[PDB]
């Protein structure tokens, strides 16, 4: 049971891996793409007040 | 991958940086740390009533 | 056992890294700019009540 | 592992930092713009009712 409990926590490093790159890539990425959607829907709600 | 592990390797040495953390280095394979007198020691030889 | 523990404790490291790294940039970035965007829908409904 | 357990902890206060500054932010800059927004709204509902 150790040595199968073992395994699982080896086995559970490739689960924070791929956590840590998916993290990474949506700071990189989706993070500033939405900023710039949200700037564009800024200015249209001041066309539509206007 | 992405360099995970490349990220972690530096966080702890600037983290932990500073102190000093050697852990001794002990053989136990050694005759010392084994009872001399194996098979052929008195302390195997049958005791007599 | 604890071995293996240990480097997944090492390795936890690099998602805190990146977790504080993308709450700063929503700090610095994201926030300042849905304040624009709920100041310009605050001007949209007084001209609505116009 | 205690010294990997220590790192996490000593890294653990950036993350508090970042929150109270986030917090900070909010309470100072998103509320005070939030009551200005339900008060326009607040208007709009009576003129509707007239």
């Amino acid at each position: 049971a150790t040595k199968a409990e073992y395994a699982l926590t080896k086995l559970k490093l490739s689960n924070e891996s791929v956590t840590y790159c998916t993290a990474q890539y949506n700071l990189s990425s989706m993070l500033p793409q939405q900023l710039l959607m949200l700037k564009n829907q800024t200015t249209q709600v001041a066309e539509q007040t206007k | 991958s992405c360099g995970a592990e490349l990220e972690a390797n530096a966080l702890l040495t600037a983290l932990v940086a500073g102190e000093d953390f050697t852990l001794p280095d002990i053989d136990m394979s050694g005759s010392e740390y084994d009872i001399p007198g194996g098979i052929n020691s008195p302390i195997y030889a049958e005791i007599e009533k």
